[PDB]
């Protein structure tokens, strides 16, 4: 049919006119094809004849269908589209299975010839005009325009979905108990009714749709959950991901690894523990897509654990609005975090992992915070509310770090849960100087054109060392100078630097960094029992900085 | 009545901003408010032919359990600046900040009386999302002047004047300033008489179909937040080294801060613990330097043309310090904010600061907020109470918190 429903008025972009692309000459058999096809559409309203008054022409093609049985009509709209107005996005998101409510009965209906069952705005048809050529361009050729939504045009998806929504509003209203999710030309209908009263309602729906020009299946409802959708397998009861299968092969090409990594990351939504750190490390570097990569020891095992986790099927359960949401986060390895979200102890709704680095120099308390943020945001989109957290951090550790940190931080209602590794700050910086403790006045400098520096120091006990360096910046000479003060130095040491930069990194108690020096300076810090770091203005001549600065920048500067 | 014709800054096109995901409770809050706003014909549903979007949230009144709709028109305000700032701007009284008392009145419901140029409406399109995207998602557009829009005050400026006219003639020493949704009313009366003159004003408003809240500011008591220098009985190398660090800072701001005496004082290579004597030039330099640090920077003037910037540092213990300035380290004003959640507090500080800002300059500042973008976005609309939304970029505070500015 052709739905009575009002039509969405569309227009072309401001400073533009309809399309005018010449029709490239087609072969005889093709010309026959289109003729047989259009005529067909025409007899049904989908299109109509028009004369040579319409200066708008858009190219047409035809290509064989499956096994070359019948032809198909391809209308390269590239031109009308660049000239067509912009619309409102069809879907700005996809429901996550875990956010769906459990249903008793569910069936999927699919709108046949959807785009062609909706009436294109009259004032716009004139632009969707094409032509069926004459053998070796002689005769005029047949001209046709559209009266319904062209299957390749910019606004068919938008306009179709909008219409299907107006067509459903009455029905949904009459049956608020029936949930209907519309994905493209498919309709997912679920209810808490009995398969009997369900199918009854279904027909009632097919009817309502018919009254509107939309034809729907009869016994080919495809309902019968399972439901393979968007990579998921939906059941009225639970849900899980499309079946994953790990190749299991001798040699792996870059292309193979990527696919693997892609599947495992897809599996991680419900399969707890999936790890891809080792496998992902193997893809660093511009490598041919067909290039074979040998699996390192680490990787070989990681693929094993994953292999293990995937053998037994795992399902996620559906959302119950009446219950709370609990989210527990575990620390897997370094920089890696996994989490589970459930309502009833251990019957997971969704799973996931966080590994994001987030700049160089960061510490577990900061990362845990980040995972909490991500899980929170995700939790809102899917369920509409934030969950309660069960974190592997002491209320103590958290309270202390948060209150002193420069950045403002929050974190929804949480609870400690002793699930090692527990998160902790691996060292603290004294606030008041350490009395009766050597005071290293470190410093550094480096010639910019040469790249030669002299990281050194001087103490209140006469000691004064000056090691030379090659290929270091003005910064590293200050970060290297602090590394020194930590080595030839006691268990308690006061360090006085003039590198706000160095002060910055160290002051944020990082326990892992991307800098080689910074990770070294960390071991030290974790070994001392008392470290005090202070700052003083660079080469501004101060008691101590000046002096070290002298043997630091005397020559090679 | 007739509609005022509005246009966008040529070259620029309507807003196409994404709708931040909302919690169930605010979605329900909003479909109720929008369901009712439609009956009253203030907004009409729209179709996919509208590609535009401006985000929306739901906040709380002056703590009353009634949810208010908050449309984030930050974008469209930028796309319209020409219209509401030059073409139909609203003058700002330099006298307002001098008033002993200033009351803020929410005259926003007053805009829904005027219609919006039928041609501009498409630009006010907004979307009420749905949980887990299980539903297309309700779309609308304004027919009447919307509230977060800086275009609304400008147009309504003509009517507001007729309304206030009598009250103003009978009360010449009372300043009235309108700034996007709110009226600021200040007088040098005694709290009693002031509060009284306010009720009087509400009665006038009331006659043009417009009720009111409350909420009083005291600008004449807004003072600078000096940069303090310690004053301890004892004194350690560390204590004096720091005293030199902060002082040094006070050099690229507050011209004249002499630190040549205090510096070079007790130098060489001494332990940090080692206590030290004192100096006569010291007591003098200190005094003089701090004396200079008490009063405002010399050479710093407000420049109506340039933007305003507010920077905030988390001091600790519910303490927050901030500076408003146009040219880095050239402070127009500095302050403090004190007295549960860090985010909850910070949001409060921003609103306070924005208000002080509006009273003093008539414009809101842009904020350099010491927090993580995602965290802020996820929670601000949970403690926010203003009708406006300032500009904000998320910065990374340096070890500058040492000095208060
Ligand atoms: O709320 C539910 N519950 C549900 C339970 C089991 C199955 Cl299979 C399907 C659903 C459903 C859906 C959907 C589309 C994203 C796949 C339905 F709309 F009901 F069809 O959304």
């Amino acid at each position: 049919p052709i739905s009575p429903i009002e039509t969405v008025p569309v227009k072309l972009k401001p400073g533009m006119d309809g399309p005018k692309v010449k029709q490239w000459p087609l072969t005889e058999e093709k010309i026959k094809a289109l003729v047989e096809i259009c005529t067909e559409m025409e007899k049904e309203g989908k299109i109509s004849k028009i004369g040579p008054e319409n200066p708008y022409n858009t190219p047409v093609f035809a290509i064989k269908k499956k096994d070359s049985t019948k032809w198909r009509k391809l209308v390269d709209f590239r031109e009308l589209n660049k000239r067509t107005q912009d619309f409102w996005e069809v879907q700005l998101g996809i429901p996550h299975p875990a956010g769906l409510k459990k249903k008793k009965s569910v069936t999927v209906l699919d709108v046949g010839d959807a785009y062609f069952s909706v009436p294109l705005d009259e004032d716009f048809r004139k632009y969707t005009a094409f032509t069926i050529p004459s053998i070796n361009n002689e005769t005029p050729g047949i001209r046709y325009q559209y009266n319904v939504l062209p299957q390749g045009w910019k606004g068919s998806p938008a306009i179709f979905q909008s219409s299907m929504t107006k067509i459903l509003e009455p029905f949904k209203k009459q049956n608020p108990d029936i949930v209907i999710y519309q994905y493209m030309d498919d309709l997912y209908v679920g209810s808490d009714l009995e398969i009997g009263q369900h199918r009854t309602k279904i027909e009632e729906l097919r009817q309502h749709l018919l009254r509107w020009g939309l034809t729907t299946p009869d016994k080919k409802h495809q309902k019968e959950p399972p439901f393979l959708w968007m990579g998921y397998e939906l059941h009225p009861d639970k849900w899980t991901v499309q079946p994953i299968v790990l190749p299991e092969k001798d040699s792996w090409t870059v292309n193979d690894i990527q696919k693997l990594v892609g599947k495992l990351n897809w599996a991680s939504q419900i399969y707890p523990g999936i790890k891809v750190r080792q496998l992902c490390k193997l893809l660093r570097g511009t490598k041919a897509l067909t290039e074979v990569i040998p699996l390192t020891e680490e990787a070989e095992l990681e693929l094993a654990e994953n292999r293990e986790i995937l053998k037994e099927p795992v399902h996620g359960v559906y959302y119950d609005p009446s219950k709370d949401l609990i989210a527990e986060i575990q620390k897997q390895g370094q920089g890696q975090w996994t989490y589970q979200i459930y309502q009833e102890p251990f019957k997971n709704l969704k799973t996931g992992k966080y590994a994001r680095m987030r700049g160089a120099h960061t510490n577990d308390v900061k990362q845990l915070t980040e995972a909490v943020q991500k899980i929170t945001t995700e939790s809102i989109v899917i369920w509409g509310k934030t969950p309660k957290f069960k974190l592997p951090i002491q209320k103590e550790t958290w309270e202390t770090w948060w209150t002193e940190y420069w950045q403002a931080t929050w974190i929804p209602e949480w609870e400690f849960v002793n699930t090692p590794p527990l998160v902790k700050l691996w060292y603290q910086l004294e606030k008041e100087p350490i009395v009766g403790a050597e005071t290293f006045y470190v410093d550094g400098a480096a010639n910019r054109e040469t790249k030669l520096g002299k990281a050194g120091y001087v103490t209140n006990k006469g000691r004064q060392k000056v090691v030379p360096l090659t290929n270091t910046t003005n910064q590293k000479t200050q970060l290297q100078a602090i590394y020194l003060a930590l080595q030839d130095s006691g268990l308690e040491v006061n360090i006085v630097t003039d590198s706000q930069y160095a002060l910055g990194i160290i002051q944020a108690q990082p326990d892992k960094s991307e800098s080689e020096l910074v990770n070294q300076i960390i071991e030290q810090l974790i070994k001392k029992e008392k470290v005090y770091l202070a700052w003083v203005p660079a080469h501004k001549g101060i008691g101590g900085n000046e002096q070290v600065d002298k043997l630091v920048s005397a020559g090679i500067r | 009545i007739e509609t005022v014709p509005v246009k966008l800054k040529p070259g620029m096109d309507g807003p196409k901003v994404k709708q931040w995901p909302l919690t169930e409770e605010k979605i329900k809050a909003l479909v109720e408010i929008c369901t009712e706003m439609e009956k009253e014909g203030k907004i009409s549903k729209i179709g996919p032919e509208n590609p535009y979007n401006t985000p929306v949230f739901a906040i709380k009144k002056k703590d009353s359990t009634k949810w208010r709709k908050l449309v984030d028109f930050r974008e469209l305000n930028k796309r319209t600046q020409d219209f509401w700032e030059v073409q139909l701007g609203i003058p700002h009284p330099a006298g307002l900040k001098k008033k002993k008392s200033v009351t803020v009145l929410d005259v926003g419901d007053a805009y829904f009386s005027v219609p919006l140029d039928e041609d501009f409406r498409k630009y006010t399109a907004f979307t009420i999302p749905s949980i887990n995207n299980e539903t297309p998602g309700i779309r609308y557009q304004y027919n009447v002047l919307p509230q977060g829009w800086k275009g609304s005050p400008a147009i309504f400026q003509s009517s507001m004047t007729k309304i206030l006219e009598p009250f103003k003639k009978q009360n010449p020493d009372i300043v009235i300033y309108q700034y996007m949704d709110d009226l600021y009313v200040g007088s040098d009366l005694e709290i009693g008489q002031h509060r009284t003159k306010i009720e009087e004003l509400r009665q006038h408003l009331l006659r043009w179909g417009l009720t009111t809240p409350g909420y009083e500011l005291h600008p004449d008591k807004w003072t600078v937040q000096p940069i303090v220098l310690p004053e301890k009985d004892s004194w350690t190398v560390n204590d004096i080294q720091k005293l030199v660090g902060k002082l040094n800072w006070a050099s690229q701001i507050y011209p004249g801060i002499k630190v040549r005496q205090l510096c070079k004082l007790l130098r060489g290579t001494k332990a940090l613990t080692e206590v030290i004597p004192l100096t006569e030039e010291a007591e003098l330099e200190l005094a003089e330097n701090r004396e200079i640090l008490k009063e405002p920077v010399h050479g710093v003037y407000y420049d109506p043309s340039k933007d305003l910037i507010a920077e905030i540092q988390k001091q600790g213990q519910g303490q927050w310090t901030y500076q408003i300035y146009q040219e880095p380290f050239k402070n127009l004003k500095t302050g403090k904010y004190a007295r549960t959640n860090d985010v909850k507090q910070l949001t409060e500080a921003v609103q306070k600061i924005t208000t002080e800002s509006i009273v003093i300059w008539g414009k809101t500042p842009k904020f350099k907020l010491p927090i993580q973008k995602e965290t802020w976005e996820t929670w601000w609309t949970e403690y926010w109470q203003a009708t406006w939304i300032p500009e904000w970029e998320f910065v990374n505070t340096p070890p500058l918190v040492k000095l208060w500015y």
